[PDB]
């Protein structure tokens, strides 16, 4: 029917730069205003930008304090985001968004008129941009010793994702939980597993969690004990 | 300029009546006679909903109508569904040229009976101390619906630098999880007197403390 | 000795006060009887208290352009940056209706804003005259073995004189002091005139007409973001009524060394200027002395430690090293006929000396026309030259 | 209906055949006894089979400074470059000798080269006539809800033109078919004539003049060239006391042009294509288009008024109402007469309107007279009535 | 004395551009030619480029295909070295380098007569100009098993410098040798730490490397066997 | 164009004289008699040894002299002192307008006895090879003089891609190690029958050869 698909996603220094690029089909798209909004992961929709038909008018939102640059190719049908000195907070999905609205009051899609009527109506599948610094790593596994009872393993500084974790060898399944991983400032990921298990069985039974990190290649089995 | 504020979350239960308010700072009438509404189901990109305001676009629902006043917005979802379940975001004009979204609210369809969280919070590990660091684990589990907050303290002192935490995910039973971390230094954990995990569930706090020594 | 190799070369001999010109490129080399020879250099000029009146762009850049419009009867539009002194604004009426984005049909207000942004300009100086320093380098024959055409100067004396502060005395390491009574003779007086620097070109231009160019400028005041006059190099076009356009109006740097032809042109170099016009001065040796003029004659032999060369003015430069013993001490020097009947050249390195053993000397002499024998030391083992 | 909102708008009525006079920025309201109105509008002038004549450089840079020098007496110097025709050189005679590190004193030979890259030009081109292409937007006053100057045009029959090809029949969708016999009357005719392109302005000067201008030019034949001719007019070789040999740029003559370029004819410019001045006279048959629908039965329900009546900048008004009543396809009522109701006053723009689905408003295009007016559209019961002032 | 001060060296991501600044004083600067050379680490001597007195004649190496711009500022005493498109083939330390001897032939710098005299008599202590592409990473540590007997422990892939590497926690000191490390190809360093022991001792004595790696604040303890 | 080469390395002994050598392709008479000589020790700058073919800078020790030919340029070393242990290199230009340097020489001045290498190879570990990763390490020790050539071989064929070597570093008695690395992938290691390490040191060569069976 009516489609758009983003390209140019991906891992990124901080200070590098990078350069998002939307194609759009199935409309008018000289005619459309064009926006680029984000979404970090697991967090809430923020506005970056946006640019008219003609190009003569470019806004964009606070935080981009000029380090972004909105662009377009009406004839290739092509919606661009130049991207410098990017951060941590940045890292982020990056949606392109067609405002079909606008089209029906002005189809000119030139005139910036001040608080006009808008509908982000058409959206992209969004491309991911990651802006950290490490590449590969094994984790450093630690336990969190039971104080019912939960008891855990602390997964802590690996690149990239994904890791697994199973306990007892896959023996233990019953109350096991893998929570997702976090990204902290550093740019490495972190995550836990807990398992709830009987308090009468911490001193009998042994519990070992089986970390597997195929990216590095790393394994590491670590005995949890109260 | 203009900051839209969102409910963090709002629990219906099947065939009832939900409104989700969307409220802004030196904003007026004409912030909320654009306001448009924005589904987000987990994992897919959003849709648009409601635009200038309380008009519907062709192929939304009828179970979605929106109203807006001079001091707010609201949409309101008429015989809430399972499939209603979302986060919900609405939009506007901060400035003549710029837009901004809310913070968003996760709208949660009751099934199953609202459950409290539980919270365990872990120590750095002796292991992680001899690496130099620490890392307090706060362990938040069997909680419905999946939205929580988490405030991190040190003594009575609110403490925001160096925490991260997950987006609730669903657990085995349908209840959800999630996990938060404060990161420090074996210095920084050794110079106070406790550090404490505040979980704010459905209006209650429920808070867990531990200390060095 | 810095003379020597330079095509523009002067040589002035004063009977027993002697006046001179320097010019850049230009070196005079003074003899008189008794005196050491000096060799003069015009090595800079500088204008040092220059007051910018006024600095203009001949290449500007519009960026970050920002356009604002309004529905017929909706007011007039506006920007935060019409605000801002580095932004260049316009409004103007475009047709609005329903195919338009209005409800009805008419003028709605426009406004387009761009930040001016300078990529090149002109400084126009006024400079007094009394503040135009002049560097002249003196430069003594004293035959060092390296002294010859050295522009370092790390033998010359470096003086720095004024049109005012024209009498200045120069003391020369092992000759005494050089009175210098100096005037300027420039093309054309600073009175009424401003001194126009762009690039490494500079010229000579009259004051009104450089405040009627039209161009945007800077005040000396603000030497400063707040372009006045940006519209005489910026043109907004809504040809159609329907959108507004910002365009710049192109380098005026062509334009300008166009119109610049009939003035003054001036060579620069960052602030120091290449001007055209010379220096005459009076050069007072009556404080001067020959160095060494009690010192005996050489005893040993000399050698030939550097192959004759002829310079572009018929004189000779000949280095060579003493192998004898008794330094400090004085070469015995003489240019005669094939039969050593009569001496024929004339000495222009008078007073030749050797210092140290190991450093030879410099000896600069003018041979006469056709053979001649360049004898240098005294026999035994006096050298003996032929010379054509 | 695109028209509506435009300034430069004419109301061109005829006496079957009409001529009417298309340029940008204007467009032309065609009307005929029982025939569609029609809206034309010169959406893009195209030159397509331009020779290059000439480039010239207006703004140039020197690169890859290189130079030799010799002692005297040991011959000229010489650099592969000075057989490079992308660098410009020069032989001049500097003073050496001890204290500039030759043996002997003389004048030495010295060579400077350095390389000559354009950064701004300027581009003659010779367009022939009959290669000018022109697009005409043609939009039928069809009521449609959105045909309103709606400028995407998925409502009008784009054609293409040219000065030759001067006769073309264009259909519309439910109206028949046009016929255009169009002609150029440009400002000035393009013989001896070249369109002096720049950046994004554009200028037709004398032939002659062009060729004559003092600037490095690569010649129609050498396009993407690199052997400027004349590099000579924009470099300059200083040795003033014979010491060192300096090679300087003469700085950009784009503003110096646009001076020269003062009294021509100036021409706008988009990416090669371009907004002329000029018009096109052309005639439009009419004999094939027809009435859509001249056979159909008068709405009988009543109309409701979606959008307030607005005026255009020429005093006619534009009135979008719907269809509530039942026949559709219909036919609707108009008329506008006296407040008394006595005799039909204004006229009709967007003559013959009519409805083609209930949902789907029309928008009529009417010239109300001056003064007090009664707009009644649609037939009792429930006949619309509205009052109009006219100043 | 004389002496020459090169400043600007550090960190460049590949593809990026640094400007290199030399400060001289004590010498008739504006009359003397000046010469830019580098040296990869462990390798040799590389001329870079030169320039004259006043700067009219500035030669470059045929490896700077006109990615660097040498120039000067007389009444500043400076050099500068301005280099685009730098790729991992450029690391190395950059020396600012005078030439003293054409001075005592042409005094003036000037002229750039084919192939005079020259002396490089003159040198800095050269500035590190680093290539690379990793921000900060920890070791991963492989053991090299015993085939007397030598014995050891293989630290791949950190950065930066340096890792330091003990035997049985500082015990093991006789017949310890830790390498200096190599930059490979990644941007990465590698190094290795041998110890020779009687081959009596390889059944009966355990040898554990403690690889220290302070600016990711990482240590690894891996124990070696047969 | 000229490229100019010089000996990889010289031995000595003390009180002994020696000479290095600095030969040129597409050079001529003018090469030669602008040649320069560059005294570099180990972590020190360069310092001007020689200029003009064979005039020595004020300053530097008369011992050192030096001499040229249309062929090539050679410096001269009388009575070697354990002080001059030094990488050398010679320059001359390119072409009319551009320098170029020597390869260099490490001259080694025999202080006590020469000592052969000892090599050991060491093959991937079965952990590196777990990581995707192989890398084959060879240990160089126990020589003097400080000069060795390395050369890889997969099977019978010379290998230089991935070949990373450490410049020779002193040992904790005097003499000098070296340490020379093959970065390979799994299949590249298994691709081969076997890999060899060749040490050269003063003339002679030792090659360790591992299998990946
Ligand atoms: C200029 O002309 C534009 C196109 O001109 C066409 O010309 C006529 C002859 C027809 O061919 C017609 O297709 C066009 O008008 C014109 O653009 C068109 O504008 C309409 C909006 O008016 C577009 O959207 C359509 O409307 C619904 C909105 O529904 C709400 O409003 C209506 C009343 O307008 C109510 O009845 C409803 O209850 C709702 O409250 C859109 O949602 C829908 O588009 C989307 O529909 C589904 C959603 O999943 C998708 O599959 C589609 O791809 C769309 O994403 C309807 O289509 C219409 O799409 C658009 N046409 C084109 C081709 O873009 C424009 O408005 C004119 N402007 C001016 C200033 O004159
Ligand atoms: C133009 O004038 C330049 C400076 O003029 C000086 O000014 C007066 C006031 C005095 O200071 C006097 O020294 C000069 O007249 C002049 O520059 C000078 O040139 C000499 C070279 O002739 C420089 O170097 C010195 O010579 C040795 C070379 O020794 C070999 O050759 C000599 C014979 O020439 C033999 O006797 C020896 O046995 C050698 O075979 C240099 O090596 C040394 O400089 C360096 O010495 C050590 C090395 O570690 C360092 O500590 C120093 O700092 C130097 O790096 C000697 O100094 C002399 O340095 C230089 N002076 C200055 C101030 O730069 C230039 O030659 C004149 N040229 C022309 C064309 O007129
Ligand atoms: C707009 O201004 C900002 C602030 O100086 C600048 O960073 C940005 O580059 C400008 N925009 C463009 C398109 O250059």
């Amino acid at each position: 029917e009516v489609q758009l698909v983003e390209s140019g996603g991906g891992l990124v220094r901080p200070g590098g730069s990078l350069r998002l690029s939307c194609a759009a089909s199935g409309f008018s798209y000289s005619n459309h205003w064009m926006h680029w909004v984000r979404q970090a992961p697991g967090k809430g929709l923020v506005w970056v930008s946006r640019i008219n038909s003609d190009g003569s008018t470019r806004n964009y939102a606070d935080f981009v304090k000029g380090r972004f640059t909105i662009s377009r190719d009406n004839a290739e049908n092509t919606l661009y985001l130049e991207m410098n000195s990017l951060t941590a907070d940045d890292t982020a999905v990056y949606y392109c968004v067609r405002d079909g609205v606008r089209f029906y009051y002005d189809s000119t899609g030139y005139y910036p008129d001040s608080f006009f009527k808008y509908g982000m109506d058409v959206w992209g599948q969004g491309t991911t941009v990651t802006v950290s610094s490490a590449s590969t790593k094994g984790p450093s596994v630690f336990p969190l010793a039971p104080s019912t009872a939960a008891l855990g393993c602390l997964v802590k500084d690996y690149f990239p994702e994904p890791v697994t974790v199973s306990w007892n060898s896959g023996a233990l399944t019953s109350g096991v939980h893998t929570f997702p991983a976090v990204l902290q400032s550093s740019g490495l990921y972190s995550l836990s597993s807990v398992v709830t298990v009987p308090s009468s069985s911490l001193g009998t039974q042994t519990y070992i969690c089986n970390v597997n990190h195929k990216p590095s290649n790393t394994k590491v089995d670590k005995r949890v004990e109260p | 300029q203009s900051v839209l504020t969102q409910p963090v979350s709002v629990s219906g239960s099947p065939g009832q009546s939900i409104t989700i308010s969307c409220t802004g700072t030196s904003s007026n009438a004409d912030t909320y006679n654009l306001v448009s509404w924005y589904q987000q189901r987990p994992g897919k990109a959003p849709k648009l909903m409601i635009y200038e305001g309380t008009k519907r676009p062709s192929g939304v629902s009828n179970r979605f109508s929106a109203s807006k006043s001079a001091t707010a917005a609201s949409l309101t979802i008429s015989g809430l569904q399972p499939e209603d379940e979302a986060d919900y975001y609405c939009c506007s004009y901060a400035t003549s040229r710029t837009l901004v979204f809310g913070g968003g609210t996760k709208l949660t369809v009751v099934g199953q009976p609202k459950a409290a969280p539980s919270v365990t919070l872990f120590p750095p590990s002796s292991e992680e101390l001899q690496a130099n660091k620490a890392t307090l684990v706060c362990l938040i589990s069997d909680f419905y619906p999946g939205a929580v907050t988490v405030a991190w303290k040190a003594d009575s002192s609110p403490v925001k630098a160096g925490v991260e935490t997950t987006t609730p995910s669903k657990q085995s039973n349908n209840k959800y999880a999630a996990s938060s971390y404060l990161s420090l230094t074996p210095e920084q954990w050794k110079s106070h007197r406790s550090y404490s995990c505040q979980v704010t569930h459905e209006g209650s706090t429920v808070e867990k403390t531990v200390a060095p020594t | 000795m810095r003379c020597i190799g330079i095509s523009n070369r002067d040589f002035v001999e004063g009977v027993s006060w002697v006046d001179i010109v320097l010019e850049h490129g230009s070196c005079v080399t003074t003899m008189a009887k008794n005196k050491p020879t000096l060799d003069f250099e015009l090595i800079k000029t500088e204008a040092k208290q220059p007051a910018t009146l006024r600095k203009y762009c001949i290449e500007a850049k519009l960026t970050n352009t920002t356009t604002e419009s309004r529905c017929p009867t909706q007011g007039e539009p506006s920007l935060n940056e019409e605000q801002d002194k580095r932004f260049i604004c316009k409004h103007s009426m475009v047709d609005r209706g329903w195919g338009n984005g209005c409800g009805c049909f008419g003028k709605g207000g426009i406004v387009t804003c761009a930040k001016f942004t300078c990529k090149k300009n002109m400084e126009g100086k006024i400079v007094q005259p009394e503040n135009l320093e002049y560097t002249i380098v003196i430069t003594p024959h004293s035959g060092e073995e390296h002294a010859v055409g050295n522009d370092t100067g790390k033998h010359g004396k470096e003086i720095k004189i004024t049109p005012q502060s024209s009498t200045t005395e120069a003391e020369l390491t092992g000759y005494g002091t050089v009175t210098m009574e100096c005037s300027p003779r420039t093309g054309l007086d600073f009175n009424e005139m401003v001194l126009l620097q762009m690039e490494d070109k500079a010229w000579l231009v009259h004051r009104q007409w450089f405040l009627d160019l039209p161009l945007p400028w800077l005040p000396g005041a603000d030497t400063g973001s707040n372009w006045i006059q940006k519209e005489t190099l910026v043109t907004f076009k809504n040809p159609h009524a329907k959108k507004q356009d910002v365009v710049v109006l192109g380098s005026q740097e062509g334009a300008m060394h166009t119109a610049l032809t009939g003035a003054t042109e001036i060579q620069m170099s960052s602030g120091n200027l290449l001007f055209t016009g010379h220096l005459k001065c009076r050069l007072r040796m009556d404080k001067l002395q020959l160095k060494g003029m009690s010192y005996s004659m050489c005893t040993g032999k000399f050698k030939i430690v550097k192959e004759i060369c002829e310079t572009q003015h018929g004189t000779i430069v000949i280095r060579v090293q003493y192998e004898g013993d008794g330094s400090p001490c004085k070469i015995p020097f003489e240019i005669t006929d094939l039969e050593k009947r009569h001496v024929l050249g004339r000495l222009i390195t008078v007073n030749p000396i050797v210092t140290e053993k190991d450093s030879p000397v410099n000896i600069e002499a003018e041979p006469p026309f056709g053979d001649s024998y360049i004898i240098v030391g005294v026999e035994p083992g006096q050298l003996k030259l032929n010379w054509f």
